């Protein structure tokens, strides 16, 4: 009985039915067109998702490992290159970058001109490190868990 | 003059308090599972056709 | 510290060895049950109400 | 030389627990005091988890309660073990005072007075805590009971506004009560340590009332398991009360969110304060019911002075026993009257029950104590 | 004036000390709530989840949550676009604010049903009888046409129009749609709405009765085992004289 | 202070006590146990019960009279005619 | 027959305060210990009046403090006395521990260990309390500190989410931290009672290190006014820190709202934690930095074992005294390094300072103690 | 706030009126604008 007491109180602290509900969930269709972006709310953070053309995968992979302001091998990042999924917040002062914009074909921040490549890595502008890559995994071919 | 089972049981498990606490813990190990599934089976038995887990048949496994 | 080693202390530690392994079994099994550790509990023959 | 008698910490555990002598002939009632300590230990920890989720604001409080009852894991069990645990705390407390009134344990006057102080602190604690749910009953219970302070002649309203933190009960007041209700029990624990501190230097009383030094017993082997049986029976009553009919002892129409605009039709205090409420509602004039409310709890200090019997224990004095159970029945009368809407049949019985409640503890008891003193040729 | 009539007790399935709520009734009662109730009654504290483990399956809950659009936070600019809806969303507000609800109901405010059962005295028993009962007004008493005479209502003149009658709604279960069955399913669903934990609480009450009945005699025997030395002792007195 | 080593003096009062394991935890329960509880109840009964019985009569009366006080609404209109 | 000797409460006060012998030659440093005893009261009382307005929701925790500093009458003085009061608390604390390390007071090993546990308690209290205001540094500090728990190899993230109450720091974490912050200091008080309990059966140490039984003196006549003067100087320095320069011990950015999205530059934790934080900055490995962190405070427990000199106080042993002030200078070095962004100059000095911090008291001190032994021919 | 530091209370009551803010809902209505009073905070330039 004592365990059924003790762990029970511990169970009160572990989480909550709503916090578990508001978070993690973000099942989404794979219907998104290549090169087309769609923002999505997730744990309060903006979160863009964009299918991308193979040529963009080529120009992203072509980028030198050393040239990057915040170097990070591309194939090592995304699990499947054709899809990119990113937090919508720029790493500088937190302004949200415009979807599918900038010279490098990734994202562009209106606030101070920060640029991004299709892989979401920082390439130009004040912002230090690369756009965050949330952990996630595909389930059904049309759907994806985000978290 | 036949030996009682307790005469050997005490000679083995209960003679030392460490083995005593040990057999108590293993006893909790089995008792938790057995008693829990038993009480669950009973409470499931009193109210057949009420609990939704039994109502799942209208829509489960395709 | 050097004094603790000796001819009779070996005998004493040897006398308390079975008690040491037994309470070690107590702490181990007690931890496995208190935590509902899944890894060993998958292996136990009857305690499988976990799904 | 046992390790317990050498270690300065263990000496306290050794004297206060393991080896203090107790009368051999102690009965079930003496368990309740220990139970109170356990109840406190339960009222703290359980309530502490509620503190992890409750948000003390005029708007968010009730919604936070729904959050506890639903979205929080196992939260409703905590809320009900807590809310019913308080009522259990008052059952054990009233019985605990009652045995003292019976067996003449009040002769330990300093411990008696400290116990009274624990009683008042417990009342302020439970009262400030009942406001936290911020249900329909809570806002108006706090409203009326704090409006009682209006009565004091010069301080009157200025004092009431100083408690409210404003011109009416509102969020700042709810936060006030959240803090005070959070802090008082921890004072109650220290005062309880003082309580036992004035108790243990004289020794526990026995039901016969005769000194029992001839047959003292070490506390551990016997009373640890006896008190353990008491803890188990206590958990029996509490767990049944919460897991089978949690709300029978609670008040329906508390769940509706508080409306300053609207007054609930019956509006009554929860039962453990409630007998005292009659002493308010029965007495004419706003101030006299307040003074009667004070005397109702403060007499207890006056009681040891009023003792006249040459004995101690009630068991050898049946004529006093009749008045004692008569008084208990009078208390039940006060509770049932306080559970009811104003009307002449109730108010009359309230007048009679109140006046009888004071006459039995002031006038009647000492006189029959004298008569019993003369029946035995003293 | 005179105190309201006291409702009769009913032989409900869940009033047994160990018996549980019937979930099919909760389903059908929710199906009553979605139409006749939802138009003019909020349920602030119930999400489209909760239903996932009690009645509707998670996928069916996903299909159900999307059937009504919900307000959401700003996109570009403010503009406040409305989402199709999701599981964590709560039941929709019939009105933006209480004052509008009063305007739609001759000043009367329809109470939240999230705790309507455990609030009222007599509990859900107050509810069924409130719905089942609409006697024609007594001779010698008169009231406003907007008011309606329901004797079980404490004011004895409820602003609510008689919400239900036979075949106001057609159950998917195919069960007959008597107003009695409707009110019954409503009271069952509201009872669940106010006590989600009921089914688990009965289950833990059983388990505690078994553990407690198992434990009391044992601890008592331990106490007898310790106290026996005291109970059995036989002191004697042997003066030199 | 008042430790077992120093309390009341007492002189030759011999006593006897068995080991817990040497004796049953439930000696003669039916022959002596139950009748003892019954004698105890018979002693407490008349001392305790009647006041409570008195309380009940008052409780019944109060509710009943209140019923006359309110539910006998028709008596007042009857007075009206 | 004085009454102090009769009534048990007056007995205990006669022990702990009025009559207990102390060395006569006790200096100004021991006073700091009593000052800590004072500070706690302030930190309660003052803090008790901040809890009456503070709302532990994430959406309103900041605005409520704006409500305290602005809307509430005389709220800002309570705010600043509280915040600066914690700083004075840790200053007296560090001086106290340094006193105990210098004069060989660690030989009272049980009292020492209770002091260590009480230290960890005060640290957790100050941390969660600093998390309460819900500014930029508060929110970010919580995220950074909490992740360290994630370091533990197997349990890690499940445990970390168990502290968070969610995926990320948010309102429930804030409410939880408000509860633990509310509850911990009183536990610190009970520990303090244990602390003084173990302390008094041997008696306070004296600066010479020689036993002072020949020159014991009652506490009341002298040390009460000595501690009155020390408490007065304490209130002086505290009020000067609050009424003239409230901010400088604090850090701007807390006055900004927390942003889960945006990340602040300097990201420096409040100053008393800084040196420990440098150690995290010093070891490249995560779990290694965590263990070095726990060792940074546990290490105090090993000091009595490492003692080698046949004397207590350093005052008669100048070499070890020089090592001691090297240690203090090193702590100033770490404490300054914690305020600085990582760069070539800082990272190298931080690592050297940490390694020196461990090596000076795990190696050099015992050895030079042995040298001091051989120099004095025994 | 300003009433004790600079403006006299009448001056603050005049100055507060010059800018207006929305109020609580009308009966069978909503969100009408209000002239404003002393207890009002400085106006927020954007809804969000
Ligand atoms: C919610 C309320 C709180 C919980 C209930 C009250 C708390 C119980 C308690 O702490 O006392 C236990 C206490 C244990 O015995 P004890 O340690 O010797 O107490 C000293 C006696 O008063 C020593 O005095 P005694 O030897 O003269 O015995 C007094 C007692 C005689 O009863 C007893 O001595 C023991 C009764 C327990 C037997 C258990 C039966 C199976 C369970 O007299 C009565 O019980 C009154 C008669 C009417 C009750 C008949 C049913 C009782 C069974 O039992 C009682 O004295 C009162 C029990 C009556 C309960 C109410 C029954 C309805 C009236
Ligand atoms: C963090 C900052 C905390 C500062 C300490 C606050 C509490 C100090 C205290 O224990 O109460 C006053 C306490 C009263 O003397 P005491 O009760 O005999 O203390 C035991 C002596 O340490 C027994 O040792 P002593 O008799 O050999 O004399 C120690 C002291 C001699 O100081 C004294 O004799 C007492 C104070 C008189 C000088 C006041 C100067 C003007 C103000 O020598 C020093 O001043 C330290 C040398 C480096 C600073 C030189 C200039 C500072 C003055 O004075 C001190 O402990 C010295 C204060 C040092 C000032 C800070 C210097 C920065 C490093
Ligand atoms: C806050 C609570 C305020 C009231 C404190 C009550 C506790 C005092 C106590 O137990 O006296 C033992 C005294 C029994 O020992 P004794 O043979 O009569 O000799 C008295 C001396 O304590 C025999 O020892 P001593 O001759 O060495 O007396 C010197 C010692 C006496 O100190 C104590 O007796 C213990 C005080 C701290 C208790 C440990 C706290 C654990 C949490 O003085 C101190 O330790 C310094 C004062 C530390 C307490 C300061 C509290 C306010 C700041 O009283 C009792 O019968 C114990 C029952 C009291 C409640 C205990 C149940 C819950 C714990
Ligand atoms: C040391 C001695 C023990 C002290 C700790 C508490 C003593 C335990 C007394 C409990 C009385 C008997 C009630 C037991 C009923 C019971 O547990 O039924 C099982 C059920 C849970 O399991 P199920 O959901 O039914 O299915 C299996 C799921 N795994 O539990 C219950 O419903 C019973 C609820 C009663 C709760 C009583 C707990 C009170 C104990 C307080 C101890 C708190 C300490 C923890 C605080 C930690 C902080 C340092
Ligand atoms: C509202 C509902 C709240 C519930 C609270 C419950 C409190 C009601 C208690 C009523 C219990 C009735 C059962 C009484 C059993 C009984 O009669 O025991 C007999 C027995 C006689 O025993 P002996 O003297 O040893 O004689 C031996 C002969 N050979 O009498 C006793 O036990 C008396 C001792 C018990 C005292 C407990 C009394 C409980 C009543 C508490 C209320 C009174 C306190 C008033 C203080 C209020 C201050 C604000
Ligand atoms: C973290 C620190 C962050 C604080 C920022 C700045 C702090 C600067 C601290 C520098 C203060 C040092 C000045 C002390 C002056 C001084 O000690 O004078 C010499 C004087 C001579 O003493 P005697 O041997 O008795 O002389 C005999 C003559 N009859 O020496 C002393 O008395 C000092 C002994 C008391 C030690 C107090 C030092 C205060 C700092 C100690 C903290 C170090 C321990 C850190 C452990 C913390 C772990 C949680
Ligand atoms: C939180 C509240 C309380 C706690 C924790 C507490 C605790 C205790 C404990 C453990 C005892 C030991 C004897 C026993 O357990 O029966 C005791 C004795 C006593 N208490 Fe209490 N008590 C409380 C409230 C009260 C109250 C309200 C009163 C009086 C109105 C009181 C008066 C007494 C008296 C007179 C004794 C002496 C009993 C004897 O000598 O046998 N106490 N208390
Ligand atoms: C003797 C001690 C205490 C008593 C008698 C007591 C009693 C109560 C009561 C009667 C309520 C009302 C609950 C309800 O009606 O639903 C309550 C609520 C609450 N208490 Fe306590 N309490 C005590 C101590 C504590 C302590 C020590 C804490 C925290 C450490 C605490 C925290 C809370 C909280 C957060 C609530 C609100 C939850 C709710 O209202 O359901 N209480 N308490
Ligand atoms: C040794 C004991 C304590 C210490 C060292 C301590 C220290 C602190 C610190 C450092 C802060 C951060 C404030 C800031 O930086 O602006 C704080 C805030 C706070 N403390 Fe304490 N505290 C202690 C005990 C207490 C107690 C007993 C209470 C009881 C109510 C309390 C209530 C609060 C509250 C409510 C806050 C946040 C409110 C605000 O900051 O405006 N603290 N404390
Ligand atoms: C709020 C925190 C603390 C309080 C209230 C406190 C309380 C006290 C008090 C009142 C004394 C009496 C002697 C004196 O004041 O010098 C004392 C002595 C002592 N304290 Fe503390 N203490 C605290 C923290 C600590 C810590 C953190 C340590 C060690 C790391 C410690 C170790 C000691 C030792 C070893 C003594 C013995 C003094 C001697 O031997 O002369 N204390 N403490
Ligand atoms: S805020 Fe992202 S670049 Fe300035």
């Amino acid at each position: 009985a004592a365990k059924n007491a003790v762990t029970q109180f511990v169970s009160s602290m572990s989480a909550s039915a709503d916090v578990l509900a508001l978070a993690k969930i973000e099942i989404k269709l794979s219907d998104i067109p290549e090169g087309k972006n769609m923002a999505f709310k997730w744990r309060g953070k903006p979160l863009f998702v964009r299918h991308r053309t193979q040529k963009e995968i080529e120009q992203e992979a072509a980028v030198e490992l050393s040239q990057l302001r915040d170097p990070q091998h591309d194939l090592d990042r995304v699990k499947k290159p054709e899809w990119v999924i990113l937090i919508g917040v720029c790493t500088h002062l937190g302004c949200v970058p415009i979807a599918n914009a900038g010279d490098f074909g990734g994202y562009y921040c209106p606030c101070h001109g920060s640029h991004y490549d299709a892989s979401g890595r920082i390439r130009l502008g004040p912002a230090p490190l690369n756009l965050e890559v949330p952990t996630y995994e595909f389930t059904s071919d049309d759907m994806v868990i985000v978290g | 003059a036949a030996a009682t089972l307790t005469s050997k049981l005490y000679s083995l498990l209960f003679r030392r308090t460490s083995t005593f606490a040990l057999t108590i813990i293993v006893g909790v190990m089995f008792f938790e599972r057995a008693f829990d599934q038993g009480a669950d089976a009973i409470y499931d038995h009193i109210n057949e056709g009420k609990l939704w887990k039994h109502i799942k048949h209208k829509y489960e496994n395709k | 510290v050097t004094r603790f080693l000796g001819p009779r202390y070996r005998e004493l530690v040897k006398n308390w060895v079975p008690t040491a392994y037994t309470w070690g079994a107590v702490g181990a099994v007690g931890l496995v049950w208190a935590t509902d550790w899944r890894l060993i509990l998958d292996w136990v023959p009857y305690i499988n109400g976990k799904f | 030389t046992p390790m317990r008698k050498t270690n300065p910490l263990m000496k306290l555990i050794n004297h206060s627990f393991i080896d203090l002598p107790t009368p051999s002939n102690i009965s079930a009632w003496w368990n309740f005091g220990s139970l109170l300590g356990a109840c406190l230990i339960l009222q703290i920890t359980t309530g502490l988890f509620l503190a992890m989720h409750y948000s003390p604001d005029a708007s968010t409080a009730f919604s936070s309660i729904a959050h506890i009852t639903r979205d929080v894991n196992y939260g409703w069990i905590i809320r009900y073990l807590h809310a019913n645990g308080a009522s259990m705390f008052f059952i054990c407390l009233f019985l605990h005072i009652g045995r003292g009134l019976y067996y003449g344990s009040f002769l330990y006057s300093e411990t008696w007075n400290i116990g009274i102080i624990l009683l008042l602190a417990t009342m302020a604690t439970a009262f400030m805590g009942y406001v936290l749910p911020w249900g329909q009953m809570s806002f108006w219970g706090a409203t009326v009971i704090t409006n009682l302070l209006s009565a004091i002649p010069y301080i009157g309203t200025d004092l009431v506004q100083w408690i409210w933190g404003g011109y009416s009960v509102d969020s700042p007041t709810l936060t006030r009560f959240f803090t005070f209700h959070f802090i008082l029990p921890f004072i109650i624990a220290a005062l309880a340590t003082l309580h036992l501190l004035f108790l243990h230097e004289t020794g526990s009383n026995n039901p016969l009332g005769i000194t029992s030094h001839s047959d003292k017993i070490t506390f551990h082997p016997y009373y640890t398991i006896k008190d353990a049986l008491g803890l188990l029976l206590f958990l029996l009553s509490l767990m049944t009360l919460t897991l089978f009919s949690p709300d029978l002892l609670g008040d329906p129409d508390n769940y509706t969110l508080a409306n300053p605009l609207n007054t609930p039709p019956h509006i009554k205090p929860e039962w453990y304060f409630l007998f005292a409420y009659t002493i308010l509602r029965s007495v004419p004039n706003k101030l006299g019911g307040v003074l009667a409310l004070l005397l109702s709890i403060l007499i207890l200090a006056m009681i040891p002075i009023l003792h006249m019997s040459k004995q101690q224990s009630m068991m050898f004095r049946p004529l006093s026993q009749s008045l004692y159970w008569l008084l208990a029945a009078d208390l039940l009368i006060l509770t049932w009257i306080g559970g009811q809407p104003v009307s002449y049949p109730f108010t009359i019985i309230g007048q009679v029950a109140s006046v009888l409640y004071f006459t039995t503890i002031l006038i009647l008891m000492p006189t029959i104590s004298l008569i019993e003193n003369k029946m035995l040729k003293w | 004036s005179d105190l309201e009539l006291h409702p009769p007790s009913y032989p409900w399935s869940h009033r047994g000390l160990l018996s549980s709520l019937d979930h099919t009734s909760i389903r059908r009662g929710f199906q009553v709530y979605k139409q006749v109730c939802a138009s003019c009654h909020s349920m602030d504290f119930v999400a489209y989840r909760h239903l996932v483990g009690v009645c509707y399956t998670e996928d069916e809950a996903k299909e159900l949550a999307a059937e009504v659009e919900v307000q959401d936070g700003p996109n570009e600019d403010g503009e406040m676009f409305m989402r199709p809806g999701k599981l964590f969303d709560y039941f929709p507000k019939p009105y933006p604010n209480s004052e509008a609800a009063r305007a739609a109901n001759n000043g009367a405010l329809p109470p939240d049903l999230s705790y309507i059962v455990r609030a009222r005295h007599g509990g859900e028993d107050y509810v069924f009888s409130l719905l089942t009962g609409y006697c024609e007004p007594p001779t010698g008493v008169s009231l406003r046409e907007g008011l309606y005479f329901n004797p079980y209502f404490p004011g004895q003149a409820i602003a609510m129009a008689p919400p239900i009658y036979t075949d106001v709604l057609e159950f998917d279960d195919g069960t007959p749609a008597t107003m009695s069955q409707i009110a019954k399913d409503v009271c069952t669903f509201l009872r669940w709405a106010s006590e989600p934990e009921h089914d688990h609480r009965k289950r833990m009450g059983l388990k505690m009765l078994m553990m407690m009945a198992l434990l009391v005699p044992l601890v008592y025997t331990i106490k007898r085992h310790k106290w026996s030395v005291l109970k059995s002792r036989k002191l004697a007195y042997r003066p030199p004289k | 202070g008042r430790e077992f080593g120093n309390l009341t003096r007492m002189r030759h009062v011999i006593s006897y006590s068995l080991s817990p394991f040497e004796q049953r935890a439930y000696p003669h329960v039916f022959t002596k146990g139950i009748p003892n509880v019954l004698r105890r109840i018979r002693e407490s009964f008349f001392r305790v019960v009647p006041q409570f019985v008195v309380f009940y009569l008052i409780y019944t009366w109060g509710t009943e009279e209140f019923e006359r006080s309110k539910r006998k609404n028709p008596a007042a209109y009857e007075n009206d005619k």
